[PDB]
């Protein structure tokens, strides 16, 4: 339910010798900050509105982190070269995501962290925070090495303690933000396609979060087998919208129905087409 | 397996000059150090490389240079040699773990080469009463007058090095302490059974290498040049 | 290295003659670099603003790309993205309907 | 705050 | 940072213990122990985060709960002398400050037998030589004399102390260093 976490990337690029380090943070799937190399000057910016109240001394405080982190992903990148013998001066990626789960009881349950690196996994902290998963023979290079120079405990003291100790005072302000929803506002369209049959698209615009889903229906029994969906996109406008579809035999339309089920809403909204 | 080595073990120069310091690991190590410590304090930070042209100052900045081409080695720059950057330099590397440190170079940096001499060496044979009230019989060493303290005293048996039963100070000690530029001594024992010693065969001899001035070294004074050498004395068996 | 799932779409529903956004939506590609452009009747739309690089739990990014337009009933809009996993330029033209 | 990686690269 | 005692005082078998008082500490940073024996340059010995680590040659135990931590030293030997140094090490950070750490010193054994032996040197001159040898535990050496510290040579056979003196005046032979103070008084000409 109250989950923090950090994707990280760093990508190489042709000539520029300098890769661009993009760290973002998320809270409760809600990104809240943000630091890119190529800015003009490059640093933590505020990506939440209940950030803005932080002071300048955790500001600077992270972004003298991120350059650090800058530095360890440019040495990490240098290193997968060797392990694939990948040629200098080309385009590669190495991403690494982390965070810590918690439970309705506000203690720690779970933590994450793992690499990535040409899209393909890497190396993962396991469940235990104390074991490695190598992926490919390259990564057990890193395993080994991270094993034998004892980096779990680094990670795990994090993972359970800094970590931890401030998600929860994201949320002493982040409850105020991640809670109020935008409800949808589904209605049916009639399009033609072949002689005699047609197909019923159900939209739901205006949503907020994403999470959402779409049902049609015949006599009131539960139809998917049939239908064509398209995944859930941003309206651009802070909220999202998403459809589903239905191909029906001309003058059978008004048997179908369609329910939309979303967070903010007290009742699913059956529907159905109209004159 | 985990050998990290720093060429121009010691060295000596005058004021002013280029001083370079070379350090190689050959295990790649993503990063590596430059540390000083004098006879005084200990270890300060001079310079950390992460990995190749990434450097970063540390403690004591000011005086010194570093150029990371290579992971494998280090150099250590500086460009205007200073009397009191007269200390001793440790070269490191770390992969994660701790830092593997390096023999260590000794850096003289002289503001008259004057003061430069080869040390005069002698062997002293054992006492006569000692082969008879203990059975055993000492010889001894004494490296006289010599600076800076760049030397390493060695036993030799009949051209064996020989570190079975010998012992050499730690610190060599100054023959006028109130000199600021006193010059040095040394000492070092070599016990053997009585027995031994009681045969005119072996050769014993006390070598002492000392690491002075080299070939681009310029050099007026009338004694000839103080420049590496091996000062030795020796000493035959006696059955007498 | 993924191909980019796109999908091209309006803000709100088209009005012909009344201002809106055209929105271009890629997703689950990789690597990251990826040059996207918008269309209309076959020529480039200047001005088109991008979302900032941001992926998701499988590694693979995305991205949102909508720049001001106006539907009428001649002007066929599309979306047209180069990435490192295909050939050549993926034309997706728009659709009202979807 | 963010996560500070192990001195270990990869 | 850390702090550590200056001296530390131990004997040939003795098992010793190396405190490091280090409150304030992030628990994101690890401790580090090294030692460096004279001449040489610092060399790993051990080290963690919480629990109690060990090796093949001495224990690293934590105290609970951070703060401070301890060093044992078992059945330690003459080559374990040198400074021990306890440093703080961030686990993201390369960099770790030495202080000057413990000087351990470690007295052999065996019974003293006081002698003080002359030589001379083997191309038979006027220069002598005095030797004042198994003088053990006992410090002292108090003009133009020139006197070295004890130095502990353990014989491969068979422990063994030493010392030299001389003072150039091939006259003279003994006639300051050693002087009704220490010793039998009872030397060797």
């Amino acid at each position: 339910p109250h989950s923090m976490r950090y994707f990280e990337t760093a990508v190489s690029r042709p000539g520029l010798e300098e890769p661009r380090y993009i760290s973002v943070g998320y809270v409760d799937n809600k990104e809240f900050v943000r630091f890119d190399s190529d800015a003009e000057n490059p640093r933590y910016e505020p990506r939440a509105p209940w950030m803005e109240q932080e002071g300048p001394e955790y500001w600077e405080r992270e972004t003298q982190k991120a350059k650090g982190q800058e530095q360890w992903f440019r040495v990490s990148l240098r290193n997968l070269l060797g392990y694939y013998n990948q040629s200098a001066g080309g385009s590669h990626t190495l991403q690494q995501m982390s965070g810590c789960d918690l439970g309705s009881d506000w203690r720690l349950l779970r933590g994450y962290l793992q690499f990535a690196y040409e899209g393909r996994d890497y190396i993962a902290l396991n469940e235990d925070l104390k074991t490695w998963t190598a992926a490919d023979m390259a990564a057990q290079i890193t395993r080994r090495k991270w094993e034998q120079s004892g980096a779990a405990e680094h990670y795990k003291a994090y993972l359970e303690g800094e970590c931890v100790e401030w998600l929860h005072r994201y949320l002493k302000n982040g409850n105020a933000t991640l809670l109020r929803t935008d409800s949808p506002k589904a209605h049916v369209t009639h399009h033609p396609r072949s002689k005699g049959e047609v197909t019923l698209r159900c939209w739901a615009l205006g949503f907020y979060p994403a999470d959402i889903t779409l049902t049609w229906q015949l006599n009131g029994e539960e139809l998917t087998q049939d239908m064509e969906l398209v995944e859930t996109r941003p309206a651009g406008d802070g909220t999202f919208q998403k459809w589903a579809s239905v191909v029906v035999p001309l003058g059978k339309e008004q048997n179908y129905t369609c329910r939309v089920y979303h967070e903010g809403l007290p009742e699913p909204l059956t529907l159905r087409w109209e004159p | 397996d985990m050998k990290v080595t720093q060429m121009p073990r010691y060295l000596i120069k005058r004021m002013g000059e280029n001083v370079l310091l070379e350090c190689g690991q050959d295990m790649s190590h993503e990063t590596m150090y430059w540390y000083r410590q004098d006879p005084g304090l200990g270890l300060q930070l001079i310079y950390i490389s992460y990995d190749v042209d990434s450097n970063s100052e540390g403690d004591i900045p000011k005086g010194y240079r570093v150029s990371r081409k290579k992971r494998e080695h280090f150099s250590l720059i500086l460009d205007s040699a200073k009397t009191n950057q007269t200390s001793v330099y440790f070269c490191a590397s770390s992969f994660g773990r701790e830092q593997y440190f390096g023999p260590g170079t000794r850096l003289t940096v002289l503001e008259d080469l004057k003061n430069v001499f080869p040390p005069e060496v002698a062997v002293f044979e054992p006492s006569e009463a000692e082969i008879s009230h203990t059975q055993k019989a000492t010889l001894v060493c004494l490296a006289t007058g010599f600076y800076p303290d760049h030397v390493e005293l060695s036993w030799w048996v009949n051209g064996k090095e020989v570190h079975s039963g010998v012992c050499t100070d730690p610190q060599p000690l100054k023959e006028q302490p109130a000199l600021n530029d006193s010059r040095y001594a040394l000492s070092s024992r070599l016990r053997v059974s009585a027995t031994f010693w009681q045969n005119p065969r072996n050769h014993f001899r006390c070598q002492v290498q000392f690491y002075g001035l080299s070939e681009n070294d310029e050099w007026t004074q009338d004694r000839a040049k103080p420049v590496t050498q091996i000062v030795s004395a020796e000493a035959w068996g006696r059955a007498d | 290295q993924k191909t980019p799932q796109i999908q091209v779409y309006s803000r709100h529903p088209p009005e012909n003659g009344k201002p809106n956004i055209l929105n271009c939506y890629v997703t689950q590609f990789h690597p990251p670099h990826i040059e996207i452009q918008m269309l209309k009747n076959g020529k480039k739309i200047p001005k088109v603003e991008m979302s900032d690089m941001s992926f998701s739990k499988d590694w693979s990014f995305y991205i949102l790309a909508h720049t001001e337009f106006t539907p009428t009933e001649t002007d066929t809009y599309a979306c047209r993205v180069k990435h490192d996993s295909m050939a050549e330029p993926k034309t997706v033209y728009w659709d009202r309907d979807m | 705050s963010s996560l500070e990686n192990f001195r270990a690269y990869v | 940072k850390t702090t550590q005692p200056d001296s530390m005082e131990s004997t040939e078998g003795e098992t010793v213990h190396l405190p490091c008082s280090h409150a304030t500490i992030s628990g994101n940073e690890y401790i580090y122990w090294y030692r460096q024996v004279p001449l040489q340059g610092p060399e790993y010995v051990t080290h963690g985060l919480q629990q109690n680590t060990t090796n093949s040659m001495a224990f690293l135990a934590i105290a609970s709960d951070r703060k401070s931590s301890t060093l044992i030293l078992p059945h330690v030997s003459l080559r374990d002398a040198a400074v021990y140094h306890c440093i703080l090490s961030g686990g993201s950070n390369y960099k770790l400050t030495f202080g000057k750490g413990t000087l351990l010193t470690v007295t052999p054994i065996q019974n003293p037998d006081p002698a003080v032996y002359q030589l001379r040197d083997s191309k038979s001159s006027d220069k002598s030589v005095c030797l004042f040898t198994d003088f053990d535990s006992q410090t002292n050496v108090s003009s133009d004399v020139y006197i070295t510290d004890k130095c502990v040579l353990d014989m491969r056979s068979m422990k063994s102390n030493s010392a030299v003196a001389w003072s150039n005046k091939s006259d003279f032979a003994c006639a300051n260093a050693f002087n009704n103070s220490i010793i039998p008084e009872d030397t060797f000409f």
